[PDB]
């Protein structure tokens, strides 16, 4: 998570 | 909406010659700037990286620089087979926005 | 090695729909995220759509908000793009790109590019 977007989830 | 904008449009130099292109962000970006290099008939090829980052295996001629809304690639000792597309890409904010190319010649 | 293979696209006309398909190899597909951009003929590249690693999170540009859904079926390492009500402003080379940090969507491996045209 960085900026407005997440790319790796949890 | 972060917009980035190129210059300069496009460039030839001669080899050997140094290349200096910008790109200046409408806003912020935390540095995550990132620069590509397209061939006709290929995708963009990743230079840089977030940071100022050369990726590996991309020859040490090619450079970044800048911080906040002012940034710089740079080509010392330019060679033909430099010759290209090259694009700007913040990666801070969704929607990833990108300039729109300097091409080169030499 | 790691390789990014597309399919779909075409030609079809303004209002009907097209899936683009990219299958990846190389790497382990679920530890990254994906996105779609695109270029135009005057060479610009403009980002489209991009998702997460489990595809809880996904994220269009307002110019496809309502028309597009990116996607992607992690037991087969493929990527997808579902477009629908398609106009001609939606001609472009599609490319498949990997995120290349586990936090970034900044690309580091592209596909060959698919066509699509509407006319």
């Amino acid at each position: 998570k960085k900026g407005n977007y997440v790319v790796t989830d949890h | 909406d972060i917009e980035l904008t190129q210059s300069p449009a496009s460039l030839s130099v001669a080899t050997g010659e140094k290349v200096t292109i910008r790109c200046m962000t409408s806003t912020d970006i935390d540095d995550d700037m990132n620069w590509y290099q397209q061939k006709p008939g290929e995708p963009p090829k990743f230079l840089i990286s977030e940071g100022n980052t050369l990726r590996p295996g991309v020859p040490s001629r090619f450079s970044s620089s800048g911080t906040g809304t002012d940034f710089v690639f740079t080509i010392e000792n330019t060679l033909s087979e430099d010759v290209g597309d090259y694009y700007c890409l913040q990666s801070f904010n969704v929607p990833l926005t990108f300039g729109c190319g300097t091409k080169l010649e030499i | 090695q790691v390789k990014l293979q597309q399919s779909g696209g075409g030609l079809v006309k303004p209002g009907a729909s097209l899936k683009l398909s990219c299958v990846t190899s190389g790497f382990t597909f679920r530890k990254f995220g994906m996105s779609w951009v695109r270029q135009t003929s005057d060479k610009c590249l403009e980002w489209v759509a991009s998702i997460s690693t489990g595809g809880y999170n996904t994220y269009y540009s307002d110019n496809v908000k309502g028309r597009f859904t990116i996607s992607r079926e992690n037991a087969k390492n493929t990527l997808y793009l579902q477009m629908s009500s398609l106009k001609s402003e939606d001609t472009a080379l599609y490319y498949c790109t990997r995120g290349y940090s586990s936090t970034s969507y900044a690309m580091d491996y592209w596909g060959q590019g698919t066509t699509v045209t509407v006319s």
